[PDB]
């Protein structure tokens, strides 16, 4: 079945960067776009970023815009999030999620599958 | 940006309704509204998508609808195992996705 | 064959893409292309064709002088293959008259043409290329109809007709036809006050028509028809976004059961797709004249009096001339939903370009898609100086 | 397929409505449209087409000079889709000759063309697009035929032929054909004295033909043919309403077994529908020339020598040129009766408009209805100055 | 019907013979012939037709001024019967856009057209004459495709698309379609560095495409596609015989995994048939401009870096203008092998003949034979002075 | 079945008006035109007036022309006759009758159904 496995979590002193990634398996990576969602402890879910199936279209939540970069390497079935200039407000469990729609440029969800998440502390 | 009741409740066997109110650029903008169920310590599960479609593996006690700018999740036959934080989400005109504030569902 | 049944819903419309374009005026500069007006597009089970009313002359002929007139003995309803020009040699005449409508019911095509003098007009209803039935004028003042595709359900094809003043109240009726014969008729009901030139499309919920109010409103009447019950209601689109031409500037709040005032005794044929959040309205860009054309996604426009656009697309730039527009669909297409489509008449020559004595049009047609596709204006572009 | 059987009666005729119109002269001002004369309309089981004799040249070509002549090697019988012009590119040649007739028998079309010099003419009978049989001239003076649709019953198609002087007695015969071959022939009998250019229609009672008397009468001969027995009789229409052109003014009392005197050695092809009370006569409006055209409801015109019109309809105004007219029907149409139809040739150019050297025609065609519908003149309207 | 399966090998090619020729420019001097560019030939199960992109105007019309441009709203993909000119009256429009491709899969035809502005282009995929799916631009720099016949196997039709700079690296992709829908997609792999305008043919071994390298090479990229696995590889043709235009003079030794240097930022669409000893390469004769055309039998050209021609044939003399060329086949023909065929665009007018303001082309098409047949140049020959 | 019920009869001093009507049921009112016929005691039937199914065409017998008006209200399934300036010659039983023909503008009968009639005395 579909699995998404988050890694790269840890503690980042404020102002420093951190790079997260997800290993994807059980589906063709190249056919679906993907999303990052984060959840601060005790809070609800916050959408962070989306990337299209071929990496051509990248969109971000205003709260991370200009600080975070989303990318994907289709040859390694791996999704990445590059977070620069992290602040205390960015402490959260970060999750990868698989967009349900097949080879489309419509980045609308639903989030078909979720990974387990990894914690980033700032 | 999508407002949900902070919490809802009912006893086993009762139905409950969880609303999600956004604007015309969000919930009433596109029929891409979905609902997610999260138990503490776990990743969220997709329950409903495109306003009313249930993914395979989701029981038929979970259903939903939309009217105007308000989305609605109905949980029929409420069970004690249904206690969870439910979230609505939608695609917005900004080419972003948002989640609502979340609703805590408890069982009496 | 079997009659077409309206069983599917509409497909989500995220953007529009080019479906067809004939380049009739451009080609006609030096070829045997007919002068036409008031085009529409309609599909049979295996073919889509362009329809229009011909003036009985070619663009460069000398009988093109004076084609500005709307009603004459020379007018006929013709059709030709989609995206080809309305040539003399590839066109087929469906029927004769200065006003018309047509649709395929899943077994055979019905068409209606109206002819006669202004005070003694009549409609002849054809089916399967033979005359079947006729309707004579009742108000004795220009019997007229839809100028677009009609929609049939299980063999029943409602047709909207108007007879009466274009600058005041008129007698508006709906006739329900089956295999060219009349099964029922109704007087117009509901809250719309004046109806002309209805653009209709169907869905699993019934037949929806967007019409022109040439008497008072800048908003448009909507007729909602149930083809099984053969009953109907009417209202105006509530949205503050105005769609007629000429029109006053858009208000903050629209009207639902009354015409929105500002520009009397005028207007243009147009359309809308009303589907809750999946609602799109078409309109000109200019508010003073028939130029430009755009599509706006205006959620719940039919019922929300404060709704505003959240997305849109330019079809024709306001630098270029536009014209009448309307809706159509391929009701025999494969898939689980209907793909909405529309067309825009691009009028060249008189009454705006007085360097020539002819009036004619080109057709541009587009269909919806679920992808968010890039946009491009689709102008006519024939150079008027080449005709001088 | 099966042969068409004449089993239905005629539908009540309360009024006439437009069926078709090609606008051939108007379009031909600046397009590749052929010069034709002597049109007719005829239907196959699934299609109606216009038929005419072509001069082998286009309207604006230089070979159009001299098209006034009736008989030449260049003449051929062509057909094209109803309401389209007789273009070079969409026409089909059925056969070659200066005089012709044709009809579909329910399985395949028969056509007859006459060619040759005035004193050595012959008819070639085609069936299913192949030659089948021939008839040579017998009186050696212009073998000629109907110039209209023939009517078949159970495969038998009577055809009326004349050979002899047009200003005196002539040898008139009826040949009965089946699948292009001759089964029987008869010399003309009854009380008609001179017959040319018969316009025939069928009904469940047999085949009725209205003909021209180019020798003496202002009234018209009628041939009543029984296709089963393959026998016939003849007489004149009794009504005082005269229908030929030129004609003297209408008398109070007509004639039944003798031509009505006043205008010798002339006349025009025409038609009537004879059905007791449901009787209509067609004629020109002018009594001096071939202009205008009207339909008159003249009850019992065939047998009542004092009958006068009780209702009528103008087809062409007398300000406009008219021409030959005749009857046709769709014998394969759905319904419990036959819808009567007719056509009128609208002649332009020579011999009346001497500003041009060509003669040509346009076709206007109308069908009956049970409704009392409004009327409108249907003129040609090509402006002759555009051809100068 | 059933889907076409690539089960046969290629027939031995000993020589080429004339298959078709439209003489479009020559006929168009005084007839209603459309201005086209970028032709191709493609066959259905029972018919071969010529395809091209139309400019929406005739050769002698005034809108032919400026047809030198490649991308406009007026461009559309049309098709017409093989060896007839692209007339206004006999052409059918398949879809609208400035770049396209098409192929029949054994049940129904697929076609793709690309339209939109340079930075917001999109592809619309049609099947069985209806829109099915769309692809939006990904690199935002002229989405473009093959301009030739695509090849299907058991319903799957790989299509090559490029989006990106024509003078540098670009994003090249292959989409695998079935009944107009996308089943899979791949990024370009292998050792080719830049790919445009691929000419593809199939055989029992898979689908082979010869493409243009508009960035660096004088040799051509080859894409080898497996339609069952829906996978592919790429390389350059090893042969020292160079085939692009402009090109440097032929070396003694060629390259296989790298473009052969000498002429940057240019080139012409072309083709080859790669089959071991039965290998033929097409190319222009001039090395400086698109003139002449020849076929060379160059054994093992794909893999042998020192191979030279052992046989050849002149198609067009270098005195005459040439153009884009490409391959096609009749995959439904009787026999135990496929007969290889190809076409050459013959460009007239701008940019080489500045006496006229139009650019247009004629099509010459040839097929292989197992006989050693005589040769003859097949020039266009329209005299340019006749258009002045 | 079809029923037509006349009302509004009575006695009218000469020169005064009277308004008659018929209630129609058992058929669609809107699909048929209708006629009024009157019969003076001891006399035969006299046709009075006809109205088309949509009320657009109204014709009268010469004997009442200019004095009587015929109208119909399709929403109430009711036929009306407005008789002005009545004279002794107008004493008759007035009847409604249903035209047999379906949605046509041919006002020719036959009179398919008759009501029972109501007497007007002048
Ligand atoms: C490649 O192709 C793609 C294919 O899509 C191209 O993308 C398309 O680009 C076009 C560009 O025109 C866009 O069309 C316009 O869309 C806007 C709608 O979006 C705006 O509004 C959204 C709604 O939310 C806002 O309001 C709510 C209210 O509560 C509020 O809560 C919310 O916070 C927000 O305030 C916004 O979401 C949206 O945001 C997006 O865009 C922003 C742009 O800068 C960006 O910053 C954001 O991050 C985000 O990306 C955006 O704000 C339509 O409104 C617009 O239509 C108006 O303007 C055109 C301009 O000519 C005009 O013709 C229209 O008639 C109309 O303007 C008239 O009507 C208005 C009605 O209220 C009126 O207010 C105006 O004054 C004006 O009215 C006057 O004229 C009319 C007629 O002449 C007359 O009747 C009146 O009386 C009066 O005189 C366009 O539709 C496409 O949507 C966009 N498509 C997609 C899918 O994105 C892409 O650009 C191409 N790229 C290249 C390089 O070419
Ligand atoms: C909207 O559309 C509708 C669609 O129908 C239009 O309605 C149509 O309008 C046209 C108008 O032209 C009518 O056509 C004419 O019809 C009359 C027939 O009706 C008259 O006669 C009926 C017969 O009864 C009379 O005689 C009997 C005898 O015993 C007697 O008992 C009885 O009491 C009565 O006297 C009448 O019933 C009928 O009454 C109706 O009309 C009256 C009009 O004012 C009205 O008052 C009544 O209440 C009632 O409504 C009426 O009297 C045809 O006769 C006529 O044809 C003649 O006139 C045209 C005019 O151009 C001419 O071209 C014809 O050739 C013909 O005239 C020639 O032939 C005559 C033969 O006897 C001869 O006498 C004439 O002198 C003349 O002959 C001369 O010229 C010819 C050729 O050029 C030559 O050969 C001769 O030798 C000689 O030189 C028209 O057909 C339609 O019938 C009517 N249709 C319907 C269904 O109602 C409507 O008008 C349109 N509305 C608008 C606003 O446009
Ligand atoms: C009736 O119809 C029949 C139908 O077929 C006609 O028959 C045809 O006639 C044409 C005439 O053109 C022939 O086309 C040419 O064929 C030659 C190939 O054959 C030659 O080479 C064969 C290979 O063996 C040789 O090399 C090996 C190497 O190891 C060696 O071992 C071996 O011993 C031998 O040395 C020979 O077998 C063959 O022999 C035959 O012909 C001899 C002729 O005299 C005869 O004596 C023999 O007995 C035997 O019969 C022969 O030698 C192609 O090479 C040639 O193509 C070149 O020339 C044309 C001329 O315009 C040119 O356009 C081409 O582009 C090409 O030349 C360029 O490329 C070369 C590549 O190496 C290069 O070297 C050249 O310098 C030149 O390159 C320059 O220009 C290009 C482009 O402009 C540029 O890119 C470069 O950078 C550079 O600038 C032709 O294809 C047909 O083959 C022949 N068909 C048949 C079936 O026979 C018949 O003639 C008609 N009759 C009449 C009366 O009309
Ligand atoms: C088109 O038709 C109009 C008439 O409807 C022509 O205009 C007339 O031309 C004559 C020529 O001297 C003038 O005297 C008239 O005063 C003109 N009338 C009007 C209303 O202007 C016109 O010339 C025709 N055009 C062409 C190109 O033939
Ligand atoms: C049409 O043909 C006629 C001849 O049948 C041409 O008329 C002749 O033209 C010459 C030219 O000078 C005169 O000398 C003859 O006397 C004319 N004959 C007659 C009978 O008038 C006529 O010019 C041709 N018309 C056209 C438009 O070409
Ligand atoms: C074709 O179009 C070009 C313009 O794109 C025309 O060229 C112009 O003609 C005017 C006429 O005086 C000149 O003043 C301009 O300088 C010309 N422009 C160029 C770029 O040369 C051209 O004449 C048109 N050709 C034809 C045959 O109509
Ligand atoms: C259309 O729906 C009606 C609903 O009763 C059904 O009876 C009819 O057969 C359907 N028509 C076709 C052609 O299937
Ligand atoms: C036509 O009527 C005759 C009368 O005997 C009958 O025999 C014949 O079969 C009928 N023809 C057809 C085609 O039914």
């Amino acid at each position: 079945q579909v699995q998404l496995v988050e890694s790269g979590g840890g503690v980042v002193q404020p102002g420093r960067s951190l790079r997260l990634s997800c290993a994807a398996s059980g589906f063709t990576f190249n056919n679906y776009g993907m999303h990052w969602v984060r959840q601060a402890p005790g809070k609800g879910l916050e959408w962070v970023a989306v990337i299209s199936y071929d990496g051509s279209n990248k969109y971000y939540a205003d709260s991370v815009k200009g600080r975070f970069t989303i990318s994907r390497d289709n040859s390694k079935n791996t999704l990445y999030l590059q977070m620069n200039s992290l602040r205390a407000e960015d402490t959260a469990v970060y999750y990868c999620a698989k967009d349900k729609r097949f080879i489309t440029m419509i980045l609308v969800g639903p989030f078909d599958y979720w990974g387990q998440g990894t914690l980033v502390t700032v | 940006v999508l407002t949900q009741p902070a919490s809802v409740s009912g006893s086993p066997g009762q139905s409950i309704t969880i609303s999600c109110t956004g604007t015309s650029s969000d919930v009433g903008g596109y029929n891409y509204v979905s609902w997610h169920q999260q138990h503490p310590g776990k990743a969220p599960k997709l329950m409903i998508y495109d306003v009313s479609n249930r993914p395979s593996g989701v029981s038929n006690r979970f259903s939903g609808s939309k009217s105007g700018n308000t989305a609605s999740l109905t949980i029929s036959g409420l069970q004690t195992e249904d206690e969870a934080d439910y979230y609505c989400s939608s695609y917005t005109s900004s080419t972003t996705n948002v989640f609502g504030t979340g609703t805590k569902v408890t069982v009496l | 064959r079997n009659f077409n049944n309206l069983t599917k819903g509409l497909c989500t419309i995220n953007s529009w893409h080019i479906y067809g374009k004939d380049n009739a005026v451009r080609i006609g500069e030096s070829s045997d292309v007919l002068v036409t007006r008031e085009p529409y597009v309609s599909c049979d089970p295996d073919e889509c064709r362009f329809y229009a009313l011909s003036q009985g002359t070619t663009i460069r002929g000398k009988h093109s002088n004076g084609t500005i007139h709307d009603r004459s003995q020379y007018r006929a309803l013709i059709s030709w293959p989609l995206s080809s020009p309305p040539t003399v040699y590839n066109s087929r005449v469906e029927c004769i008259g200065w006003s018309s409508t047509s649709c395929h019911d899943g077994k055979s095509r019905m068409s209606i043409c109206i002819s006669g003098p202004n005070n003694n007009a009549s409609a002849v209803v054809w089916y399967n290329r033979r005359p079947v039935a006729e309707i004579n004028t009742w108000a004795r003042n220009i019997l007229r109809t839809q100028e677009s595709e009609c929609v049939c359900h299980n063999g029943v094809c409602p047709v909207v007709f108007t007879d009466g003043s274009a600058t005041g109240p008129a007698d508006t009726r709906i006739y329900y036809f089956k295999e060219g014969k009349i099964l029922k008729w109704e007087s117009l009901t509901g809250t719309a006050k004046h109806i002309e030139e209805c653009s209709c499309y169907g869905e699993r919920t019934g037949i929806t028509c967007t019409c022109r109010d040439n008497w008072q409103g800048s908003n448009r009447p909507v007729i909602q028809i149930d083809p099984v019950a053969m009953t109907h209601t009417s209202q105006y689109i509530c949205s503050p976004v105005l769609t007629d031409n000429p029109r006053p500037n858009d208000p903050n709040i629209g009207k639902c059961n009354d015409p929105y005032p500002g520009n009397n005794n005028n207007g243009v044929k147009g359309f809308s797709y009303l589907d809750g959040a999946n609602t799109w309205l078409g309109r000109t860009i200019s508010t003073a004249s028939r130029s430009g054309y755009e599509m706006l996604k205006v959620p719940n426009a039919l019922t929300d009096d404060r709704s505003k656009p959240i997305q849109g697309q330019t079809i024709v730039l306001n630098a270029d001339w536009s014209g009448y527009s309307g809706s159509f669909m391929d009701y025999w297409a494969e898939g689980d939903c209907y793909r909405a489509c529309f067309y825009v008449e691009l009028i060249r020559g008189r009454p705006k370009e007085d360097k020539v004595w002819w009036t004619s049009n080109s057709i541009v047609s587009m269909c919806s898609s679920t992808e968010f596709l890039g946009q491009w204006n689709w102008p006519d572009g024939a150079k008027i100086e080449y005709f001088l």
